[PDB]
């Protein structure tokens, strides 16, 4: 959302966009890491090193950081009862956002929203099944995980019942009207017997479209298109509530959450194509006139809906962006069940691996690998700067403790939680999240180091 | 039309209905015909052949002052109790001399 | 084109060729009505099609095409003719003899 | 082990030749036209069915009617495919693109082994794999910038 | 300077170029368009006086302009404005008790009491020299449409005011019938005695439906069956009207199709029937209450019971701005009346229209509250002396 | 980013003018509506530069902020905060704006004290949790004994209307607000109470109608009043139907058949009205327009016809008469009709309105607001809307707290008691949270002209040792008991003032960089 007209800084926008499209957790850390590799390459440029020689030295240095990151990695997620590694992984992503008041409540929402929609046989998660809706009012603690769908209810009759206990949902895609063809007709009326046949044709058509729903045993109808006024009163006489003007992908989520089928016509309705749902009701929020749908009970649904509430639209649109990062880190655990320990613990441990292999051998790329290890320490020392500590005082203590003994999950924190052990503080990050942070920042540095000319124009006109 | 044989009977009917009115308002003795509408070039033939004066596109305020002063009746269409073309020929105006100077 | 909303629905194969023949026969109907008085010079104010020139060619008739309206009223007094607007309503007094 | 039906036909209800005027005279024949318009589209879907073609590919769009018909019969479809991709798809599976659905047989359908819709880079991609008589290939590039992948494509 | 009988009028010329002379305080403030936000609330104060009372509307600005002027010294003496708002309510509740003791209970049957009330409101306007004619006409236009001793409300929308240029203010009329500004087509008769008036909302023209209708002509004799059957259709409509017994037709103004065609006009002229076109849809309520007619929509229900009655329905050929209609006398007249306002200029008629409405609103206040006080600065002195003793 | 700026027309600031423009723009919003808080606060008059300025005086803080159009980026968060407060509870939009501004004013005092801004966020989260327990433990519930609940509802409407233009009308407008929600007898739809504003008369002349008022008067030749009638409403088309077959023409061969079709069209329109009068009704309400051909049929049968009332006008008539919409007339045994006593027409402000006097099952009301100017009627409508929305939620949540500064000192006492059990890093941020809660009775006390430095000091000394119901008495200017005077507010209103201001001050305090983009068409 910047208006930066600089082609070097425009590549940093696409770098943070590429992290969001692939993983979606380290979009902030991939820009500080790329700016750290270029700052260490500035002093290497004054010493006479070629910029491609620094870029070839960063590839031999980032390869050590990938292989060292795969040393300690284990998870015991079974998606049945061992959701405790899944909650603590989402708390690391949600801990940096403004949802720390709901740090335990909203973390359990994003865990159960993924496991109910993910295909564990293919390890594929579809985010189209997870509907993220937001409405102003209430508080952040009123955010609930609604198993089902939440749409804008548009009961055409104001005397419609606003609560269905056991809903046999009849999903249809045909408007409540006489059937209009797709071509030009220009139907001819000649005598008065043909005009009286027009009245009996539509009178029996509205009685046919209503009886074919009641013969299937349905007590709720969903329609994509509009309703006629003559069809509205026939819904109240037959005790058949129905909504009007639902969107495109909204009714696609109803047929999965209720187990029904979307029927094109009225003649193809049957008892097997009906959906099953429990508490179907509309809830008015304060003084507004929205009346969104709340689906409490279901039966083996593969589609959930998160209803985010708040005090203003600034806290809701951020929570839509904060919880989407929490939905992505659970998706990355199904793609790869290996984790690391964040809080700067993985960056200090990877900086020691490049420094150990810089002496094996220090032929040409010795200075390029030490500039990579000094730039990997910028991310944990930025956590020490934002926490009110000292960067060079705190980083020297943590890095020295990993050499004197075997290197544990040793990082830092804000309130510091007592000890600096990341295994005890439950700061868990994904392996492929930090694996793509080092891989994308190295390749973006190589495309901005291997450039020796700028051919930009002058004024606009 | 659904048959090409009935094409020329409709094309000639647009002028035969027109010439039907012009022959029953002229055979009753009318010599001066004033019209506030429009007399096209086809209808001007029936007055030159019969020797009648036809004045076209006159004012609506001038027609009322002539018909009231000469005893004529300001007629707009066909009338008089489901008649085809009657024109009520006893309600024609009179004049001593109509001369263009 | 007539002063109406005439539109023909052509369903059979013989209907389109019949309309193009009725357009030729309509010109031959009015050209046969003007040669019953045996004229020599036909003078009009509007256009003359090539099919109307074909019947006047073999009947040895000299046709003038686009004479003005003010020139037609002047030749009507010189030759003693009457300007008619209907070919099937021609009479012997409408022919300008004495020229 | 799916079969691919490469098509050049519209699977919509509104398939009109833009010159048809269906003049009706009575209300008994008026309902017969609307029932015939659904029977025209459903007859095309029965030609794709009963042939093993679980995957449908067409360069012309597919409406909401034929999308829900394949979901009930457990069949996959993909509409508005570019013509450069269907030419590569024809040489991959070894089939042929059939504009008319009446001439569908076992000699015009494709054959592959693995057909999934992955989530590479956030966007979905329907990839075909496993066909040994593949006269073509597809090299998917993954990079960190749009100008980075354009240089990788140029290289 | 625009208050009282010795006050002068004001003329406000707007940006469009329509300059009007006005003396009523509600009409002045709506045309001045004051840009100050505190002065626009005084415009809406005189607007609600025209709605509730009608005759209080320069005086509500003199009071509210002086109550705030008295608050100039009050705010420079350390008095909080909430204390001034509490004390102004106590002076208001004591002020109504002083005006109630000065009130005299009257009855609407006394015409001389209602005549002096309407003459008082006309003394400040331009029609003070015409109080011998307009003030008797203002009482008779109210006391015949209220049905007194049975209701405490009166709608002024049942009193139509027709503005016509020509003559003087002495040429005003209080015709109790219907006055229409439309012309008569055809105008060959323009007078009928013992007339029966019928309101027709049907369109006397060619047959057409709400659905799209077309005529198929595919025969030589089929063109004869189009024109001659359309003439026989409207002939059945005119003969259905003529056999009812009516002489005056009122056709509602149609927008979709043509209401009265040229073919339908010729049959109605031969039946000696006066036809009036272009009657608005918002004016049919005033017509049916005055004459007593009923709105006839379909031609099958056009019977003699839905007609009206008129002793004289003629088009009065005026010497001024054209001519109008004037129905004189009707069986069982409703609670409606029409006032014809004349004038030498277009500016005097707009002032005479506002002065008549200021005169009808005075008698409107006597229906709601049958009490009156002395005028000419009389109750303002008693409100000044009794509240001074109340303040001590 | 200022040094070697790579932006075209956009500017930004980081940690120097970011919190400077955020604290200036948010305090100036709170200091604007500071004078409108309390029962003795003045009102504002909002005006534009021209081109139909449409002046609208409002005392409620949501309507002031939604029309000013602030150019400050951080001030729009407090504008959007008061918009949600009006949409959720309908009250406290001014109280949530001053409280969110006093938190950032105390946070500006922590600039020179070199306190980390994340420590103030962690200090205010523990302060807000202690303030939720103060309101929850002091909430007074009301179950049975309904003669004390109706007296409690008059204290809610008396507290809300005291801070508005209806100052010396609490003997009348409290009964107009309590009995309006009491006649709903169900859900707070907040649309059955149709407020009609008419000029002329004082605010004491306003009243609550026992029936229902409407416009679009009864036909031309139809009766104006029918005693003991059966009301049937409708939502169907009367004339020019063009019934649901797009692409259907009348293709005939002669003009005599067109006269047979248009007579057959009017026979089907006559047969539709004949199906309506088989129910045995005397009044007819259609949402759509009624043309002249069915209007003559209702007038000949002695049936009323109210044409084109409103889209939401048939909903209020269905709740005040006890019928149904009934857009299809083919089953008279399955259509429930309304009930009334008098359908006479009344005249309010020289306008004839249809009065539905004596209706049965009347779950709808009509408030006839009469005022001196249009500016008073626009203010009294929003003042009544701020009172009916709280009573529609007080019947759903019967928990009430003692207002008038008593609830704020209870919340500030629970924070100060837990500020002494904390280390000195977060205890300074908790003391600034308690000082901002004491500013809300300080604004109320200083708006009347009282000694605000001593009255809040007497409230803090009272709440420190007992006196859980002690508050500010704005009548005499002293400290009194809130249970005796009857100054109470709803629990959900006072919770949303505390919770939304704590969340909105959390967002602005966490901003260290304001990067605004280049605007369009601004040169
Ligand atoms: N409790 C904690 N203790 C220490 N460090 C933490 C803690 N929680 C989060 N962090 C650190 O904060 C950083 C936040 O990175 P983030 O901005 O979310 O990356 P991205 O922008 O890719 O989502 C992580 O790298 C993590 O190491
Ligand atoms: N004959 C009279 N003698 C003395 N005073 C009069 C006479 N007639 C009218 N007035 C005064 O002229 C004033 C006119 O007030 P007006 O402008 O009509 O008030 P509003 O604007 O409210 O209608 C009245 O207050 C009345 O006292
Ligand atoms: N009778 C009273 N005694 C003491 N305080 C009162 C009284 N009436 C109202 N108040 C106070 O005046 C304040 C008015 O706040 P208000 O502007 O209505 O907030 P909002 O704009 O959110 O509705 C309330 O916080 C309340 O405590
Ligand atoms: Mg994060
Ligand atoms: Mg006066
Ligand atoms: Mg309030």
């Amino acid at each position: 959302m910047m208006d930066v007209d600089h082609q070097i800084a425009k590549l940093m926008v696409e770098l943070s966009k590429s992290q969001d499209d692939e993983i979606g957790d380290g979009t902030t850390g991939v820009v500080v890491l790329a700016g750290a590799l270029l700052e260490e390459a500035e002093q290497l440029l004054d010493r006479g090193i070629h910029p491609i020689r620094i870029a070839d030295g960063y590839e031999q240095a980032a390869r050590v950081a990938i292989e060292h990151l795969d040393k300690i990695s284990d998870s015991v997620l079974v998606d049945i009862k061992d959701t405790e590694p899944l909650i603590q992984t989402a708390k690391t992503t949600l801990g940096s956002k403004v949802v720390n008041s709901c740090h335990r409540q909203m973390a359990e929402i994003a865990v159960n929203a993924v496991l109910t929609v993910a295909d564990m046989e293919r390890r594929d998660v579809d985010f189209e099944l997870i509907k993220v809706e937001g409405k102003v009012g209430g508080r952040l603690e009123d955010t609930k995980l609604i198993k089902g769908v939440i749409v804008d209810k548009d009961f055409s009759h104001p005397q419609m019942p606003k609560k269905v206990e056991d809903a046999k949902i009849a999903i249809l895609t045909c408007p409540f009207e006489p059937p209009k063809p797709k071509t030009k007709h220009k139907l001819d009326v000649t005598s008065v017997e043909d005009y009286k046949a027009l009245q009996k044709y539509e009178k029996e058509k509205f009685e046919e479209m209503i009886q074919q729903i009641k013969e299937t045993g349905a007590n709720l109808a969903i329609c994509q298109w509009g309703f006629d006024d003559e069809a509205n009163h026939l819904l109240l006489q037959n005790n058949l509530p129905a909504v009007r003007w639902v969107g495109g992908p909204e009714i696609e989520l109803i047929a999965i959450a209720t187990g029904g089928r979307i029927v094109p016509r009225f003649s193809e309705l049957t008892a097997e194509k009906l959906g099953f749902a429990g508490l179907v009701q509309e809830i008015s929020f304060g003084t507004t006139k929205d009346k969104m749908l709340v689906i409490e009970q279901c039966k083996n649904s593969r589609a959930v809906t998160i209803f985010i509430r708040g005090g203003n639209k600034m806290i809701i649109e951020e929570a839509k962006r904060s919880l989407h990062d929490a939905l992505c880190v659970i998706r990355n655990l199904i793609r790869d069940n290996r984790v690391v320990y964040g809080g700067g613990a993985a960056e200090i441990s990877c900086a020691l691996a490049v420094s150990q292999e810089a002496d094996k051998c220090p032929t040409l790329e010795q200075y390029a690998m030490r500039a990579f290890a000094d730039a990997l320490e910028v991310i944990p020392m930025a956590l020490s700067e934002n926490s009110g500590m000292n960067p060079i005082q705190t980083m020297t203590e943590v890095r020295a403790r990993q050499v004197k003994e075997m290197n544990p999950a040793l990082g830092i924190d804000c309130l510091h939680k007592g000890t600096n052990d990341m295994k005890q503080q439950h700061v868990i990050e994904t392996l492929i999240g930090k694996k793509q942070q080092i891989s994308l920042a190295t390749q973006m540095v190589r495309m901005i180091l291997k450039i020796d000319d700028i051919r930009k124009p002058g004024e606009s006109e | 039309i659904t048959d090409p044989e009935k094409l020329d009977q409709i094309r000639q009917r647009e002028s035969d209905i027109t010439k039907e009115r012009i022959q029953k308002i002229l055979a009753t003795g009318a010599n001066v015909i004033l019209t506030t509408g429009g007399i096209d070039d086809m209808c001007l033939k029936y007055f030159v052949e019969a020797g009648a004066m036809a004045v076209r596109r006159v004012l609506k305020r001038d027609l009322k002052r002539i018909a009231k002063a000469s005893g004529a009746t300001i007629l707009s269409t066909l009338a008089n109790l489901e008649g085809e073309e009657t024109f009520e020929a006893a309600m024609l105006g009179q004049a001593e001399e109509v001369v263009q100077e | 084109k007539g002063e109406s909303q005439t539109d023909i629905e052509i369903t059979r194969e013989e209907d389109f060729t019949r309309i193009l023949q009725m357009e030729e026969e309509y010109i031959q109907q009015l050209c046969e009505d003007i040669i019953q008085l045996k004229p020599d010079v036909v003078i009009t104010e509007k256009g003359i099609s090539d099919l109307a020139q074909h019947y006047l060619m073999r009947a040895n008739i000299t046709a003038i095409r686009r004479v003005r309206k003010t020139d037609n009223n002047r030749i009507a007094r010189a030759c003693g003719a009457r300007i008619v607007s209907r070919p099937e309503e021609l009479r012997e007094d409408d022919v300008g003899t004495g020229a | 082990n799916p079969k691919i039906a490469l098509l050049n036909v519209e699977l919509e209800l509104k398939a009109e030749k833009d010159n048809a005027e269906i003049r009706v005279h009575t209300v008994e024949d008026y309902q017969a036209i609307v029932d015939a318009e659904w029977n025209i589209l459903y007859d095309k879907l029965e030609k794709i069915h009963h042939s093993g073609a679980k995957v449908v590919s067409s360069k012309l769009p597919i409406g909401d009617v034929a999308t829900q018909y394949f979901a009930d019969r457990d069949m996959f479809c993909a509409g508005r495919v570019p013509e450069e991709d269907l030419k590569r798809t024809m040489m991959a599976c070894g089939g042929s693109i059939q504009t008319s659905v009446n001439a569908l047989s076992a000699d015009v359908l494709g054959r592959c082994q693995v057909f999934e819709e992955t989530q590479i880079g956030g966007e979905r991609y329907n990839f075909f794999t496993g066909c040994p008589k593949a006269k073509t290939c597809t090299f998917i590039l993954r990079g960190g910038a749009e100008q980075f992948m354009e240089e990788t494509e140029r290289s | 300077t625009s208050l009282g009988p010795k006050g002068m009028d004001k003329m406000i010329q707007d940006g469009k170029g329509d300059v009007t002379i006005t003396n009523d305080g509600a009409t002045i403030l709506k045309q001045m368009q004051v840009l100050h936000p505190a002065a626009r609330m005084l415009v809406e104060l005189s607007k609600a006086q025209d709605i509730e009372a009608g005759d209080g509307t320069t005086s509500v600005v003199i009071i509210a302009g002086s109550l705030l002027d008295s608050c100039t010294k009050l705010l420079q003496k350390g008095i909080h404005p909430t204390i001034i708002s509490e004390s102004f309510q106590k002076a208001l509740e004591k002020g109504i008790e002083i005006l109630t003791d000065m009130s005299r209970p009257v009855e609407l049957s006394d015409r001389e009491t209602l005549l002096n009330s309407a003459t008082t409101s006309l003394n400040s306007k331009v029609v003070s020299q015409y109080s011998s004619l307009l003030s008797p006409m203002s009482v008779n236009a109210v006391m015949k449409v209220i049905d007194p001793a049975t209701a405490t409300s009166v709608d002024l929308r049942d009193i139509k005011i027709v503005k016509k240029l020509g003559g003087t203010i002495d040429d005003c009329e209080l015709v109790e019938g219907l006055v229409l500004t439309q012309k008569v087509s055809n105008s060959g008769i323009t007078r009928v005695e013992k007339a029966k008036i019928g309101l027709i909302q049907f369109c006397l023209s060619a047959p057409k439906t709400d659905m799209d209708n077309q005529i198929v002509v595919s025969d030589y004799a089929q063109m004869d069956r189009v024109l001659r059957e359309e003439r026989a259709y409207i002939l059945n409509l005119v003969k259905q009207i003529k056999k009812t017994g009516c002489n005056v037709l009122l056709i509602q103004k149609s927008i979709l199709r043509d209401a009265l065609s040229d073919l339908a006009l010729h049959f109605l002229n031969k039946m000696k029937i006066m036809v009036i076109k272009d009657i608005e849809r918002e004016d049919i309520e005033f017509i049916c209450k005055t004459i007593g007619t009923k709105p006839v929509a379909h031609i099958d229900q056009f019977t003699a019971d839905m007609l009206g009655s008129a002793e004289l329905a003629e088009e009065v050929n005026l010497n001024g701005s054209g001519k109008l209609l004037k129905i004189t006398g009707c069986a069982s007249p409703g609670k409606t009346v029409t006032i014809v306002v004349r004038g030498s200029n277009k500016l005097v008629i707009e002032e005479a229209e506002r002065s008549i409405h200021d005169a009808l609103c005075v008698i409107r206040c006597l229906v709601k509250k049958r009490a009156l006080i002395a005028g000419g600065g009389a109750p303002e002195i008693e409100l000044a002396l009794r509240l001074t003793e109340y303040s001590r | 980013a200022p040094v070697n700026i790579f932006k075209a027309g956009a500017d930004e600031e980081r940690a120097e003018t970011a919190r400077l423009t955020s604290f200036i723009g948010a305090i100036a919003i709170g200091d604007l509506v500071k004078s409108t808080l309390g029962p003795k606060g003045m009102d504002k008059i909002l005006l534009s530069s021209g081109r139909d300025a449409s002046l609208m005086v409002t005392n409620d803080g949501a309507t002031i902020l939604k029309n000013i159009g602030v150019d400050n980026p951080a001030a729009k968060v407090l504008v959007d905060m008061s918009r949600v407060q009006d949409d959720e509870v309908g009250d406290g939009t001014t109280s949530v704006t001053v409280l969110a501004a006093e938190l950032l004013r105390e946070a500006e005092s922590l600039i020179a004290k070199k306190i980390h801004p994340q420590t103030i966020i962690a200090g205010w989260r523990e302060a807000t949790k202690a303030a939720r327990e103060a309101l929850l433990s002091s909430a007074v519930d009301h179950g049975s004994d309904e003669v004390k609940f109706r007296q409690d509802l008059m204290n809610i409407a008396g507290t809300t209307l005291s801070s508005k233009l209806l100052t010396h009308h609490k003997d009348h407008f409290t009964k107009l607000a309590v009995e309006a929600v009491l006649r709903l007898k169900g859900s707070g739809n907040l649309e059955a109470i149709h407020i009609i504003k008419k000029l002329g008369g004082s605010l004491a002349d306003s009243y609550l109608d026992e029936g229902f008022l409407l416009d679009k008067k009864i036909g031309v030749n139809q009766p104006k009043r029918i005693e003991n009638a059966k009301i049937l409403i409708a939502n169907t088309g009367m004339d020019t139907d063009k019934i649901k077959i797009f692409g259907s023409r009348v293709r005939v061969d002669s003009t005599a058949k067109v006269a047979e079709i248009e007579h057959a069209e009017k026979e089907k329109m006559k047969e539709k009205v004949e199906r309506i009068l088989k129910h045995g009704i005397n009044c007819f309400i259609n949402r759509q327009l009624i043309y002249n051909y069915p209007e003559q049929l209702f007038g000949a049968a002695g049936v009323m016809a109210i044409e084109h009332a409103d889209f939401a006008g048939v909903e209020r008539l269905a709740l005040v008469t006890g019928g149904e919409i009934a857009s299809t007339f083919d089953h008279p045994e399955l259509v429930k009709l309304g009930s009334c006593k008098l359908i006479e027409e009344v005249m309010i402000g020289e306008d004839k309105l249809i009065h539905f006097s004596g209706v049965a099952l009347g779950e709808a009301c009509t408030i006839v607001l009469r005022g001196a100017t249009q500016q008073i009627l626009d203010e009294a409508e929003r003042s009544l809307h701020d009172a009916l929305c709280v009573l529609a939620q007080t019947v759903k949540d019967s928990r009430t707290v003692y207002g008038g500064g008593c609830s704020e000192m209870l919340m500030a006492h629970a924070v100060t008691q837990l500020a002494n059990r904390t280390p000195g890093k977060e205890a300074v941020a908790m003391e600034s949270y308690a000082k901002a809660l004491r500013m809300l009775p300080t604004i109320i006390a200083d708006n009347a002209g009282y000694d605000s430095a001593d009255l809040v000091a007497q409230l803090r000394a009272a709440h420190s040792e007992g006196n859980t119901t002690a508050g500010l008495d704005m009548r005499e200017g002293t400290i009194g008991d809130m249970a005796i005077l009857g100054i109470t507010e709803s629990f959900q209103v006072k919770r949303q003032v505390l919770l939304s201001a704590a969340e909105a001050a959390e967002v602005i305090l966490r901003v260290d960089n304001i990067i605004k983009a280049a605007p369009r068409k601004r040169v």
